[PDB]
RNA sequence: UCGAUGUCGGCUCAUCUCAUCCUAGGGCUGAAGCAGGUCCUAAGGGUAUGGCUGUUCGCCAUUUAAAGAGGUACGCGAGCUGGGUUUAGAACGUCGUGAGACAGUUCGGUCCCUAUCUACCGUGGGCGUUGGAAAUUUGAGAGGAUCUGCUCCUAGUACGAGAGGACCAGAGUGGACGAACCUCUGGUGUUCGGGUUGUCACGCCAGUGGCAUUGCCCGGUAGCUACGUUCGGAUGGGAUAACCGCUGAAAGCAUCUAAGCGGGAAGCCCACCUCAAGAUUAGAUUUCCCUAAAGAGCCGUUGAAGACUACGACGUUGAUAGGCAGGGUGUGGAAGUGCAGCGAUGCAUGUAGCUAACCUGUACUAAUUGCUCGUUUGGCUUGACC
RNA sequence: AAUUCCUUGUCAGGUAAGUUCUGACCUGCACGAAUGGCAUAAUGAUGGCAGCGCUGUCUCCAGCAGAGACUCAGUGAAAU
RNA sequence: CACAGGUGAUCAGGUAGAGAAUACCAAGGCGCUUGAGAGAACUCUGCUGAAGGAACUAGGCAAAAUGGUACCGUAACUUC
């Protein structure tokens, strides 16, 4: 469960290290974003001379949450941090390396490169 | 027991045999994974921080560190997803619920071997 | 918080109408033959032909 | 459109071979003995009256005892009725049996029950009223109802106003619930969903009108 | 709600009601017949009968449990010497409550708690 | 209205209008398609979160199908707040010789009332319903609900120079809302189990108990619970709104209209869910009983039922509650003893001991065939049958 | 600017977004030198703004404990 | 008012503790002149709370949080 004004670690090599959620997209009064959900974020701390700069407003996708993700069998899968992956203006990943594991909720078409670049997919 | 007898009759059929194991011992679990038209088994190896026994609804949580961040999954003992469970290493813990290990990162997290 | 016009005696009595005193049920113990409240032991102490003391 | 009367035994889960959790509730189904068949000529409407369970003679009154003896059925723990039409009154005569085989696996059902009673409850719970600020000067209005009307015009509280009331212990119907499994020999029916009520209570299971 | 909850409050704190019922159990084991309030009598079974059940078998550990939950050594001795042996072969229900009217001072309903078998 | 009708804004809670913001149906278009513009019908639902500022408003950021205009004492302080305005203190600019003053500014500055009546939300008692009673019920009528995005497919088809890109049909999956539920994931769990600090006590060791927020800390049973699970908003019927008609005269033509016959909306009435015969028009059906009957109540054991009530179950022809027996769950290795160790402590006896509320049984304890209410065939008139 | 009406003056910083805050400009409605001018270490339950930690302040409330509210027995007001 | 207010000095035990703080006790004295039930909404006083962490609000109001000893180490500025 990620909501507005939530700090997320950056799980790719886009140059940002921490982002803040400013808008959960996909609903009039939508509250929370889970893994695989698209959010608007502001970059709060980035590495020097990176692709992305501090204070930039752009899109991201949540790739792991501390609340966890449920599976059809009733199991829950949790992580130790909240981490997302930065996206283009067309909601496509801008990453060449993915750090940390991701879940199989990113399976589809627009996050297939995130899935393939992740060191491990749960 | 806690459930009604009619419910117990249904649960008994769902019950499936599996190696018994204790808390706090490193375990390897085989999980069915669907990639589309093909089936595969994924190995999940971790210390078991917490276990709950409820007959058919028994569940155990496995915690492992991947790339410097811990991952916890509350696996279901009697579900058909779990093809097999084996105990790689056996450890002794004072308490059933190891919820202090989440705070622990490296040298502290380790559990003493049980002989 | 307060009345706007004093309540009438009839209106006051209408509320009182429901209030009623409870009347205890009465039974006689066979052994001792004394009035006592239903499901409650006798003054003497003989209940259903049994000696409490 | 005739249904059956059962007893909620509680919830459990069914595993699918694909490894999917199916939360189900088990309803005990004693045979429903038909005690009276109602029709247009005598009653003006068509229905099937049934009894289920068991009741001791000291608790069965003379009137109910005669009513049961007319049908030739043993007295149950209550008498229920199901609105029925010509198709549904086809083979159901007085003294007959209705079993769990009325319902087949995989179809949708509507389940009616007496929901768990919460007693006298406030607006926050019963009507989902937003709570007022805990701090910032709030005095005695953390869980207060708030304004109930506007002013002199209209000067009255409108009917249907949401206010603290008894919550629960009311008839509740849930629709579109699948039936996972049927056991005639054990007289037990397994239904997908919450199936409102508490365990041990009486639940009415009917075919879904939406279908 | 209190759905399926057991126990009593009796307008007391947890420690206070625990101590009061320990006192009541000791006095009941001593005199074998005590006049008390009816809810107190009904709740006294749940704490007194189990001590007799445990005292059915005499051992150091069982006597130490009785002392932990009673805190009267004389009365642990009595429980393990007379009530246990007397009640060896009785399955439960070691107290009979006999309603005895209402209290003078506050009209509280009253009852007599009597140990079965010549209390 | 001055023998007192509390201001602005905010919070909570709303109710109505349509001069309609979205959705819905249409005419025209400088309407090729997608997107629009204007007007007509339509009020059933829905109609954001933040930075600034006391703000209403306004600007901005980011969303949405959309972030509508208004009335309700510019709704709502005997429902809450008190930031601004509007007391008493102090100061700045300005005015005045001065006391002082400023729709100028700045710091600070007591918000009472146990609800009689109406209204509303629940829940009962009384009587009535043409003799009484135990149940099942029909429905005059009332309320609840009415939202909608995105993806795929039709189809990169129709259309279009390109760019772009459908109507109408079909499938899936989301956001908000609501109900139920606790099987799953969690929270709580102050009569569960452990660890531990200080002190006192049980004669003392040991083992325990009182107090220190449950002393603190780690877990956790049932119950309740959401953030967890399931489900629903219907693609149906009838009559219509704008609009579009068929045939057709008044008016040899034309004409949707005057006669007649059609299509047509998230709107109206049904359909879905809940209540409902105090529907005094008090209904219907099946049984039972009438020289205290059938039943109801009191009383007692009580329940996922409950403020009291009421409702549900049972009262020896009994599992209603407690206890008890066996389990399950939780905690995690009781006490005693022995061994190793100088010792703290570890190990074995042994997953041991304990275990609330959970499951299944069991009359051991308590539910006393005790009392009260309730009758004795139910008026009269007419008609059919008899 | 405790002083500026126009005014949320203009520019720069801070925020995704700043009528408040900081720095600067000077067009000072209506600063200014013992009704003292500009600064100033320390001090201040002083005013404004911004951060870390922290959290039920909040999204969104849930459970639990005690005192009331509720029922019974005794005593027994109030404004109007 | 047999009122949770005020009222000067004197004595100053034990175990922890810097302490006349705080905790539990000694001598001594008290349980505070309505009780019994139930365990509804709502109010008061407290405990715990998934994910987020000021998004609340006029304002971080309230709560949460920090908290001892010993040692290491400590910036701008300064009237040193």
């Amino acid at each position: 469960m990620i909501q507005v004004e939530s700090m997320l670690e950056v799980a790719d090599n886009s140059g940002a290290r921490r982002v803040q959620c400013i808008k959960v997209l996909g609903g009039s009064h939508r509250r929370y974003a889970s893994v695989g959900d698209i959010i608007k974020v502001t970059v709060k701390e980035a590495i020097p001379r990176g692709r992305v700069k501090k204070g930039d407003v752009m899109n991201a996708v949540v790739v792991r949450t501390k609340k966890g993700v449920r599976r059809p069998d009733g199991s829950v899968l949790r992580f130790d941090d909240n981490a997302a992956v930065l996206l283009n203006q067309n909601k496509a990943p801008i990453a060449t390396r993915i750090f940390g594991p991701v879940t199989r909720e990113l399976r589809g078409d627009q996050f297939m490169k995130i899935v393939s670049l992740a060191p491990e997919v749960l | 027991s806690n459930k009604h007898l009619l419910v117990q009759a249904v649960e008994n059929a769902q019950i499936i045999e599996r190696p018994s194991f204790g808390p706090g011992d490193t375990v390897v679990v085989q999980v069915k994974v669907r990639e589309g038209e093909r089936e595969r088994l994924q190995a999940f190896e971790g210390i078991v921080i917490a276990k709950r026994n409820r007959g058919l609804n028994s569940a155990f949580t496995v915690r492992k560190i991947s790339s410097g961040v811990g991952v916890e999954r509350a696996f279901q003992l009697h579900s058909p997803i779990i093809e097999s469970i084996e105990v790689k290493r056996r450890g002794a813990v004072r308490r059933a619920k190891l919820y202090y290990l989440r705070e622990r990162s490296g040298k502290s997290a380790r559990i003493r071997e049980k002989l | 918080a307060v009345q706007k016009s004093r309540k009438s005696r009839s209106r006051r009595d209408m509320r009182r109408s429901h209030h009623h005193m409870t009347v205890a049920e009465l039974s006689v113990d066979a052994t001792t033959g004394e009035k006592h409240r239903r499901h409650h032991m006798t003054k003497d102490g003989f209940y259903r032909g049994r000696q409490l003391f | 459109a005739i249904g059956l009367v059962g007893k909620k035994c509680g919830m459990t889960r069914v595993f699918t071979e694909a490894g999917a959790s199916i939360p189900v509730t088990v309803v005990e189904i004693s045979a429903n003995r038909i005690t009276q068949v109602k029709n247009t000529d005598v009653d003006g409407y068509q229905a099937i009256q049934v009894t289920t369970g068991t009741r001791r003679d000291s608790r069965v009154t003379a009137a109910q005892k005669g009513h049961f003896a007319k049908a030739g059925v043993a007295a149950g723990r209550g008498v229920w009725e199901f609105r029925a039409n010509d198709s549904d009154l086809e083979g159901r005569e007085i003294g007959g049996e209705i079993l769990a085989d009325l319902f087949e696996q995989g179809q949708m059902v509507d389940v009616t029950g007496n929901s768990k009673g919460k007693g006298f409850q406030g607006g926050v719970k019963r009507h989902n009223f937003s709570m007022q600020d805990a701090t910032h000067g709030n005095s005695v209005s953390h869980r207060a109802i708030g304004s109930t009307g506007q002013n002199q015009s209209p000067g009255k509280v409108f009917k249907g106003k949401k206010m603290p009331g008894q919550m629960g212990n009311k008839r509740v119907t849930v629709q579109g619930l699948e039936v996972i499994s049927v056991d005639v020999e054990k007289g037990l029916l397994v239904i997908k969903g919450a199936i409102p009520g508490a365990t041990g209570g009486d639940v009415i299971v009917r075919p879904s009108v939406k279908a | 709600m209190r759905h399926r909850k057991s126990g009593v409050k009796l307008g007391r704190t947890s420690s206070h009601r625990k101590a009061m019922f320990q006192n009541m159990t000791n006095s009941l084991f001593e005199h074998e017949l005590i006049k008390t309030t009816l809810p107190k009598a009904k709740e006294l079974r749940r704490v007194a009968e189990p001590l007799i059940t445990m005292a059915k078998e005499d051992s150091v550990a069982n006597r130490r449990l009785a002392f932990s939950r009673m805190r009267s050594k004389t009365m642990v001795g009595k429980l393990f010497g007379t009530l246990g042996p007397r009640y060896q072969n009785r399955p439960g229900g070691y107290l009979r409550i006999v309603k005895c009217g209402n209290r003078d001072g506050d009209n509280a309903p009253m009852a007599y708690v009597e140990l079965v078998d010549r209390d």
